[PDB]
RNA sequence: GGCGACUCUCUGGUCUGUAACUGACGCUGAGGAGCGAAAGCGUGGGCACGCCGUAAACGAUGAGUGCUAAGUGUUAGGGGGUUUCCGCCCCUUAGUGCUGCAGCUAACGCAUUAAGCACUCCGCCUGGGGAGUACGGUCGCAAGACUGAAACUCAAAGGAAUUGAGUGGAGCAUGUGGUUUAAUUCGAAGCAACGCGAAGAACCUUACCAGGUCUUGACAUCCUCUGACAAUCCUAGAGAUAGGACGUCCCCUUCGGGGGCAGAGUGACAG
RNA sequence: GGGCUACACACGUGCUACAAUGGACAGAACAAAGGGCAGCGAAACCGCGAGGUUAAGCCAAUCCCACAAAUCUGUUCUCAGUUCGGAUCGCAGUCUGCAACUCGACUGCGUGAAGCUGGAAUCGCUAGUAAUCGCGGAUCAGCAUGCCGCG
RNA sequence: AAAAAAAAAAA
């Protein structure tokens, strides 16, 4: 498939934005790998820092 | 807790009882209250472990009646007899009974008694290892056991049919102690005619152990010093060997062939090194043991042809008309003539030649080209006869340590003629599976000899 | 030949039912045995036998005659039986 | 040597740029210096901090530079052209694999990340055992680490290759895989599923998807109703989807009207 | 439209090799079974060849399918990745369907590869066991290393 | 068919 970010030309991810991130994690919250979501690594990478601030700003969980 | 076992057995045993799931056990039995259903589960938990009830895959209770393995048996397997065991079995503890063996022997399966009677005829007792009490049908031993087909006997060692714990302990016949037999027990008159047989079980206190090389010393040597040590066995012995003469007699009037083959046999040391290449020389305390098995194993072979039910022979085919036809064109050109034809020529006919080439240089050779023009003998379950013994009815019966014939033998003796099961079903079943069982052993027992011939090679 | 040796050679000769083949390769053999010896293809034939259960004696005599004459350098397979006839002999 | 929850503070190196400047300001480096798993050791701690410095830390491929087919991923940028883009597709560097030619190799292989063809410099080897031992060491707190024998003994030791100690494999089909995909429909999923189907996938099949769609619908049970139903050329399109022209006779009426094909709408439902 | 015909990367299953008991390349043949009216299709028939062609006879001991092949025979090749057997890839035509593009069959026509006999596996065995060679039909636009029945 | 056992059996 396709990368969300590269796709929609999104350049910066931020963990403040939670319902982007939260469509990147999985129904127990871990963070979905790059070959199911299809995001570029860049974005990934981006995206993994943004999704781990946010579990720390309990925005996101870390378990549900 | 009982009274609830029985309530709920008695439920169950009614005639209109299917089997129920515990939910459907519950709701049958009006129980309402949690401590009642844990009265029931622990009820059917005890039952099952009693085997009054059981469980079906499907999670319904009902009523029965309604509805390293190898070394592990060994190891299990009692070294004493059970009182229970001696149960419907002669005793014959009290007999004067011996094995007669090599020196190094230590799976002894069959022990002799002779008794000569007051009419001039003579009973002998063949008892033989109940192996068939042990290694019950399809047991890991007996799985192994079909497996392996026979003991194979190699120059330095031996590959047992059966564990060493039982081949040498429990089955084996060993000196002075109780030990468990299938005995064949024959009247013979002074011309070597069976008259009357016993084919039962029994238990036995062998007297002595004996090797070949002593009855020798005792018969033929006339050894002074060990008649004195075997002093009450020396005159059974010599009633052995005046029965032995008379069944060979026998034997080789009715025609058999006596295919007596220089073979070699290596002597090994304790470490496997070769000592000496010498001629097997089969002595007369072999050949008495011989004649003593060989009547055992026609008498059983008999019986089992006239009950009509399905057993297993040690056949021997006519030879091939065109390898003997080749054959007689050979013995012609040292002027030996042969009476018949090479499509029904008889035994005798061949031992007639054997006799008429013994001491002579061409000896060798005509005996082994008489043997090219023999067929194999094999297991079969059809009664075929035995060419080379001359005889009709033929089995093996004498050693079920070192042989599966003999112990599916056995097993056939304890099914029809010990249990009384001839019943349709229980034919069906052996008639099934004795083809494949004669055609396996068949094969097992050609695979050992090739690989003994290449170790002696 | 009269001999079911022959006709078992050109069994273990023949290769997908061809017998043809193997009774041509088998009798043009016999005459270059019967050219060079003088003697008897046969009796060299029986001697080659002799040299190399009874059935399976004759199985393994006939089958190693064969297996034998066709690793043989000898261009035509008449003359590589020949030869490991006259060789066994 | 080695680094992974996160943030901030301080601070290395590298790449793509680009072309402004500098203008050979370079390279390898014995020595020396620092860094250097683990462990051991030492002190307060169950970790900090010093010695000690080896380890498949060589890692069995020293460092730098030039030259010498390919075809493809992967990481980070740049250039072009359908392209705002998205997105593909080519061109170029840097890192990192993969399969391979030249040449090289005893063989195995190496292959622009060379074990090819070259130049410079540094470390090293010149049979094995004795032996990393001896001995002076030198460093430590110590264990050790470090440098490094010989007599004598033995024709060997060692590397690769080695080959042992009916069907398979060689080359092309097929069917269920799996994987590659938007979709690659499966049932069957040993038995009969795995040439098997379905006695013929280019297409239909074909499910399933990517797109164009239509909707009593693709079509019935209905019905009341009436036009026969349509054929056909034109317009399109990938065709569906059809829209038009033109062209149609209701089946059958003892003639009340009920009834083909269904126009027709019909209505629960279509299948 | 696509794909199921991918093909990363497995197995089950099926054919073509590993020549000489064979490759050429001529000459002589010897089979059975099965099918055909919307057809079956001869001669002559184009054709390097593959396909088209027109039309007899038969509606089937009267026609057509229809020429079984393997094999025998000499001529090579001659133990050679070859005259081993055929991959593959150019390029050449002929049919058919709606059109051979993913993903047809066939021939023209170079190249001619692998391969010079595959461990465990797990059977049986004398005439066509067998194995080889076939051959016809079904199905079906096209086209069977499939399959069916028969030689 | 000259050298033989396999299979009698031995057990």
């Amino acid at each position: 498939k396709v990368c969300y970010f590269t796709s929609n030309g999104i350049t910066h991810i931020d963990y403040k934005d939670v319902d982007l991130l939260k469509k990147f994690v999985s129904e127990r919250g871990k963070i979905l790998p790059r070959r199911v979501t299809g995001t570029n690594a860049k974005y990934q990478r981006k995206l993994t820092a943004a999704i781990k601030r946010a579990r720390q700003m309990a925005l996101l969980p870390y378990v549900s | 807790k009982e009274a609830f076992m029985e309530k709920l057995l008695s439920f169950m045993k009614e005639e209109a009882y299917k089997p129920l799931t515990v939910q459907e056990l519950e709701e049958m039995l009006n129980i309402t209250e949690a401590e009642e259903f844990k009265e029931l589960v622990k009820a059917l938990v005890a039952l099952e472990e009693k085997g009054l009830i059981v469980r079906t895959r499907s999670d319904r209770y009902g009523i029965p009646e309604k509805m390293a393995d190898a070394m592990e048996q060994a190891s299990s397997t009692p070294d004493t007899i059970d009182e229970k065991d001696l149960k419907d079995r002669r005793d014959l503890r009290d007999q004067v009974i011996v094995t007669i063996d090599g020196a190094d022997a230590k799976d002894l399966d069959d022990a002799v008694t002779v008794t000569k009677l007051d009419d001039g005829s003579y009973k002998l007792g063949v008892h033989i290892a109940d192996v068939s009490h042990y290694v019950t049908e399809n047991s890991p031993i007996d799985k192994e056991a079909l497996e392996r087909g026979t003991s194979v006997y190699l120059v330095d060692r031996v590959i047992p049919m059966i564990p060493h714990r039982l081949s040498n302990g429990i089955c084996s016949l060993n000196p002075k102690v109780d030990r468990l037999t299938l005995s064949c027990e024959m009247t013979i008159n002074s011309q070597g005619q069976v008259t009357e047989h016993e084919i039962f079980q029994s238990v036995i206190k062998t007297t002595e152990r004996m090797t070949y090389s002593d009855v020798n010393k005792i018969l033929v040597d006339d050894d002074e010093e060990l008649k004195q040590k075997y002093e009450p066995l020396v005159p059974m012995f010599k009633d052995m060997e005046r029965l032995a003469q008379i069944l060979r007699d026998k034997r080789m009037d009715r025609g058999a062939v006596d295919f007596d083959f220089k073979e070699a046999k290596v002597l090994v040391d304790d470490e496997g090194a070769v000592k000496d290449v010498v001629i097997r020389e089969r002595s007369v305390a072999e050949k008495l043991i011989e004649e003593f098995m060989l009547v055992a194993n026609e008498t059983v072979a008999e019986h089992f042809h006239w009950m009509n039910v399905p057993f297993i022979y040690r056949i021997h085919e006519e030879p091939n008309a065109e390898k003997l036809q080749k054959f007689l064109e050979f013995v012609t050109t040292f002027g030996y003539v042969v009476k018949g034809t090479a499509g029904n020529i008889h035994p005798r006919a061949l031992q007639s030649i054997l006799d008429a080439v013994r001491d002579r240089p061409e000896e060798t050779v005509i005996s082994t080209v008489m043997l090219r023009s023999m067929k194999q003998a094999k297991y079969d379950p059809q009664s075929l006869g035995h060419f080379g013994l001359s005889t009709e009815f033929y089995t093996h019966f004498t050693s079920p340590i070192r042989r599966y014939p003999d112990l599916i033998v056995h097993r056939l003796i304890r099914t029809y003629l010990i249990n009384g099961k001839v019943d349709e079903a229980t034919q069906e079943k052996w008639a099934e599976r004795l083809p494949d069982i004669a055609e396996h052993t068949s094969s097992m027992e050609r695979r050992a000899v090739d690989a003994e011939r290449e170790t002696d090679d | 030949y009269n001999s079911k040796l022959v006709s078992r050679l050109i069994n273990k000769m023949m290769i997908d039912g061809k017998k043809g083949k193997s009774q041509t390769i088998l009798y043009k053999s016999f005459d270059i045995i019967k050219e060079r010896t003088g003697n008897d293809a046969m009796e060299v034939f029986e001697q080659a036998l002799k040299n190399i259960r009874p059935e399976r004696r004759t199985t393994l005599g006939l089958r190693w005659l064969v297996n034998y004459a066709r690793l043989r350098g000898e261009k035509t397979m008449e003359e590589r039986l020949a030869n490991e006839i006259l060789d066994a002999a």
